[PDB]
């Protein structure tokens, strides 16, 4: 299927008005070029594909970044740093959030990609064996880790996927895990109804999608006891919808995001540069 | 003799005329309809109150004023309060529904100014302090028929505790999205010259068959003035907007005692 | 096993690539689907719905509702009502669209362009008005008798509220650039009074009409890009 | 098992396709959908409207 | 198909007259052996499949060299050494180039391949984990990096590609993505009509292709953070054409270029060396 | 989807091709195209000249 | 997986090799082409 | 020897196997098996039960 | 060799993942199976 | 195969009691 070709047409002396309508009714403007001047026959060869959703969502995007770190921890700070959780989500970023946005509601299965990296925390401490890594998805519900070698990390039930510095970047597929019937980018709404008279705090509770939403926890450690040398790496996580539906389109976001929400921010709410002149070529 | 500027729709016991529309919209091209057993969830056979509540309640009208930024209402928020369909509402744990939405507003041929007529599924609006995100309580989420008014100013508060409402910021449609792209949206245009009344028939949106109507609204119905209302012989004069919606297709599932939501 | 050669690209991540992966939840059941209003396909579909242009972004305007309505008044002046050039993704005031908007996660773009006019006066309000596209490559009309020479009509004002000016795909190269660019130039959009608005007394002397861009079916894109219009710190 | 399927066309055939994987999940894109309604966005009204005649009669 | 055999023919003596002919006319010469001395048959089996376009253009030349480091930047100037930005282009180097401009126009997919290589900078300052390099393609538009580590190599829609130094040379293809339907080696014009008695400036502009053409921007970063060891890297990007179309033969470049354009060098216009005699065999 | 074609002789048979792309730009390269036309640029006349005849008459 | 051995050649990037790569622009749709006058095939038909 | 069997359905075929091994131990996963039989668990009485009757006559 | 280019996700050990492996014990010889009581085949046939 | 769908059904007014058992049988 291609885009439209244009008619061969001549002038016109007519009751017929093409050019004149009413956006009141709710529709668009619909007249086409035929309609209102003389044009050529063109045959139109070009199509579409690439505006289709799969080929608009069909990319790899980076969703986050994430730290953890290998050395002789003997500090419950530096204890922590030796593994990191994170609740999984794509607004850390800005860019896959925005094209998703133009949606209500989607479906879709994900491919999730991760690149790591590595670099030393000084030159003094001798050097450190190729180190592994593993990334554990913690559905709701499931323990959490503690401590980079707690019990929770031999994961008989949560998949993890075991990952070797140096090797290609992992990658697995997630199926659609919703459970509605698609997901939704917005919800105008709360978790529970407060009630008349009840006790419950109405002072600090929150609105919207991060009310309901929880997708479970990324857990990432390095496999490796600490050597000499102390590593520090980054974990990027990489997100492609891919089997894409989606309903119910929006304006785009205009302004810049300031959190999970939809909320603004009062020094960056003037997008539009003023022209000169209403005349401004 | 048949004409697009001239309507009548009956449902339940009320009627409504208009002797200028502008055509109708059917939202997304889909007419509401009653949950096929191929898509159904809750397994209680439902109860389908049909005329008692699906039928046209008229809000409490609100004035056009040339200085007027606009108004917002959420729905089914706007019509708890109405007559057995609220009753409905707040017995059942599950409602779904779609709706009729007829705005109203006549002036004269002298008169000038257009409304845009907008419902807007998942209308999600910003907060009003920037020390806490998506920071909104229930009380100001769900004002109920006197629904809640636009601004072209955005003030947030000084402290958290005195910010949880919505910041309604007009051009950003109060959500953080250029007003002049609303028309993606369900809409029609009241433009005095033109027409004095929009309709919009609107099916049951959501990403689930049937959902919490107490927690959870499924459409926003926004009306901006696109150009301001004006006036010649008196450019103080407000003329009325009245907002008469009746639900469709309502199906209620998971009966107990009724919800009686806080109101502080 | 089986004799194999790796090829250059072996291990390497591309972020369209398009292959297989082993699925994390494997005999994972789905929530079955239900029939959704609204289901978009392309996103052409949404960049043929009408947007508003901001068309007075002047200062004092910019970045509020008023930037949207087209001052008119009774006067009959000569000067043009208003001027924009056939940028639709780099325009200041074309940017912003739901065209703009779209047309800015893209490179390439061609077809034709939909301008439809809505006029916001009273009822006893009457005029004509010229709406015009001039293709690139002249002196850029500021008078009546330069934009009339090029594509145009002659709007009545009256009962049938809405005029619809097309800007024809007439372009040297098959696709123009998603970007300021000398070579790929559309052209000029201009407006101006053919008769006057006249009105009779006791009605407002100045009123507003708002302009919409939508493209028509003969309108693609191509070449998938980043846009400009989104960023964070670091 | 195997599919073949039209290439997308270059500069100047087909392609095969053997899904490796038990989940639908794991598979590649999916082929091009071309599927497209502008008018439930661009003209969603309940009376039809013909172009060439008045929008409003 | 071979090229063409000998036939078996003998002498003549003859009103017909092969041997001569009128180039005034445009065409060459167009006489054969067989036309102008006695021939033996030779069966010719030899093909000219070596020089078909795509057998003189199927391979991968070497366009440009870029550079990028990794280290502690303290200042602007060391900062930009994280990362490079190279608008995409075939001058750089004159191989291939000259190959491409024995024509006017062409199409073509196009192979890009590359290769990555680093040395320390120094010895005394530790080791260097093995490093991720990021190569994105940024097309006309979309928003070029200001730092190594900013928003834009999220690359939500941009195509990136993560490359993993010691794996094998990365590689990707590319369709013709022309906005015309063939590229063009030569422009004879500008990209804009300068117009009577405006106030554009005419004195500083330009001529050709440099006018109109842009094929984006390629931008590379290493992703990992600093060590301690400075590694300092170059990337060579290499391109093939194939599915090569092309169309209106053109003299070969006789003498050296001096930048993008047609241009030629005053100290270096003299490709001839000047034979003793006419007479010299 | 596969194609067999004659390889290009060696000192003393066919090969076997697969794509693997949904792209046409990924494949490899276009099969020997031997077509040629020197003649509209070594006699690109108006007028047809018979070598054995006179160039001009 | 399938049981595989990589011989000699192995990630080697051979300039005249002939290989299928991935496509960094899936689906993109190229200008179609229109006859231009003078297309050549072969280099010997400029040798002529 | 290639097996084709349907996959589990995503968000919106088939796919083949073929075992490389001579051992079944080194097969990867059984296939889907959804038979079950409650009864042998939750009622597994001498003589039938029906619901709508009592349970002690 | 035939030749091949590895793709993400090459050499990771994904726990859910489900691939054959060589059997560490070569046609060796399973007890013949007998007729058990109780065999369960779905853990919800537990949870009724 | 699939878990149990749920028939359509209204109410009773009847001697049968599927809402009554007696668990000391083991089921
Ligand atoms: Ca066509
Ligand atoms: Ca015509
Ligand atoms: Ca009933
Ligand atoms: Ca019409
Ligand atoms: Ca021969
Ligand atoms: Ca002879
Ligand atoms: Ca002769
Ligand atoms: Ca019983
Ligand atoms: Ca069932
Ligand atoms: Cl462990
Ligand atoms: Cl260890
Ligand atoms: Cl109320
Ligand atoms: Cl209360
Ligand atoms: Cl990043
Ligand atoms: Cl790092």
């Amino acid at each position: 299927p291609t885009a439209q070709s244009t008619p061969l047409t001549s002038g016109v002396n007519s009751q017929e008005v093409p050019a004149l309508t009413a956006v009141e009714t709710g529709a668009s403007g619909q007249a086409v070029p035929s309609d209102v001047i003389e044009t050529r026959h063109v045959v139109n060869y070009k199509t579409r594909s690439e505006s289709t959703l799969e080929s608009f969502f069909g990319r790899s995007a980076c969703v986050t970044i994430l730290e953890v770190e290998n050395f002789n921890a003997t500090t419950d700070a530096d204890r922590k740093k030796q593994f990191t959780t994170w609740a999984i989500t794509y607004t850390d970023t800005v860019q896959l959030r925005r094209k998703l946005e133009f949606f209500t509601y989607s479906r879709f299965d994900l491919e999730m990609t991760f690149v790591i990296t590595e670099r030393y925390y000084a030159s003094n401490t001798g050097h450190a064996r190729n180190q592994v890594y593993q990334l554990m998805y913690i559905p709701p519900g499931a323990p959490r880790p503690t401590a980079w070698d707690d019990y929770t990390w031999q994961s008989s039930s949560n998949p993890s996927v075991f990952y070797t510095y140096g090797s290609a970047p992992p990658r697995m597929s997630i199926p659609y895990v919703g459970i509605a019937n698609a997901y939704s980018h917005f919800y105008d709404g709360f978790a529970r109804v407060p009630l008349k008279d009840e006790t419950v705090d109405s002072g600090d509770t929150y609105y919207g999608l991060v009310t309901i939403n929880d997708f479970g926890t990324l857990a990432v450690r390095v496999v490796n006891e600490y050597n000499p040398a102390r590593i520090t790496s980054k974990i990027r996580v990489y997100m492609k919808p891919k089997h894409v539906r989606c309903w119910c389109p929006r304006p785009p976001r205009a302004v810049p995001y300031r959190g999970e929400g939809v909320d603004f921010k009062q020094d960056s709410i003037t997008p539009l540069t003023a022209v000169e002149n209403i005349n401004t070529f | 003799g048949y004409s697009d500027r001239v309507r009548q729709i009956t449902l339940g016991n009320s009627t409504i005329t208009t002797q200028e529309a502008a055509n109708a919209v059917v939202a997304y091209g889909e007419w509401p309809s009653y949950l096929d057993d191929k898509e159904a969830n809750p397994i209680d056979a439902p109860t389908e109150p049909d005329v008692s509540s699906n039928r046209f309640y008229t809000l409490d009208s609100v004035q056009w004023k040339s200085t007027s930024r606009g108004w917002w209402w959420k729905l089914p928020d706007a019509l708890k309060d109405m007559g057995m369909f609220g009753q409905n509402m707040y017995y059942h744990y599950l409602g779904r529904s779609g709706y009729t939405v007829h705005v109203q507003c006549n002036a004269s041929k002298f008169h000038q100014g257009a409304l845009g007529v907008f419902a807007i599924p998942e209308y999600v609006m910003a907060c009003n302090t920037e020390a806490k995100t998506s920071y909104v309580s229930y009380v100001n989420a769900n004002p109920g028929e006197k629904g809640g008014v636009f601004d072209n100013a955005y003030n947030p508060s000084a402290e958290a505790s005195e910010g949880r409402k919505f910041a309604a910021l007009d051009y950003l449609l109060g959500c953080g999205v250029l007003a002049g792209n609303a028309f993606v949206y369900p809409h029609q245009i009241i433009n005095l010259r033109t027409n004095n009344s929009a309709t919009l028939v609107l099916p049951y949106v959501n990403s689930l068959a049937i959902d919490c109507m107490a927690k959870h609204n499924n459409w926003g119905l926004v009306i901006l003035p696109l150009c301001k209302l004006d006036y010649a012989p008196n450019s103080s004069t407000e003329i009325p907007i009245t907002v008469t919606i009746a639900p469709m297709f309502t199906e209620f599932n998971g009966l107990r005692n009724i919800t009686v939501p806080a109101t502080q | 096993g089986l004799p194999t050669m790796l090829t250059p690209g072996s291990s390497q991540f591309l972020t369209s690539d398009d292959f297989q992966s082993p699925c994390a939840l494997p005999n994972f059941d789905v929530t079955p689907p239900i029939h959704i209003p609204g289901e978009v396909f392309n996103m052409m579909e949404l960049a043929e719905i009408d947007s508003m242009i901001p068309m007075n972004s002047v200062t004092g305007k910019a970045n509020t509702m008023e930037m949207y309505p087209i001052p008119l008044d009774d006067k009959g002046s000569a000067t043009p009502i208003f001027s924009i050039s056939l940028s639709p993704a780099s325009d200041k005031r074309l940017q912003y669209t739901m065209l703009g908007e779209i047309l800015n996660y893209y490179t390439h773009w061609t077809g034709s362009l939909r301008f439809t006019f809505l006029f916001c006066g009273s009822m006893m309000a009457t005029g004509k008005i010229l709406l015009s596209y001039s293709p690139p490559g002249a002196k850029p009309p500021t008078t009546r008798k330069d934009a009339m020479l090029g594509t145009h009509i002659i709007w009545d004002l009256g009962l049938q509220s809405s005029c619809t000016m097309l800007a024809p795909w007439i372009s040297n190269t098959v696709y123009r650039r998603c970007i300021k660019d000398d070579f790929t130039e559309g052209g000029y959009i201009t407006c101006f009074y053919q008769t006057r608005i006249v009105v009779p007394s006791g009605t407002p002397t100045s009123m507003f009409m708002l302009a919409f861009v939508s493209a028509c079916p003969d309108f693609s894109v191509r070449l998938l890009r980043d846009t400009n219009h989104i960023s964070q710190r670091t | 098992g195997a599919q073949v399927s039209s290439q997308k066309v270059g500069a100047h055939v087909n392609y095969t396709t053997i899904n490796y994987y038990k989940d639908s999940a794991s598979n590649a894109a999916s082929k091009l959908d071309f599927s497209q309604d502008p008018s439930k966005f661009t003209e969603p009204v309940k009376d039809i409207m013909i172009k060439t005649a008045p929008a409003l009669n």
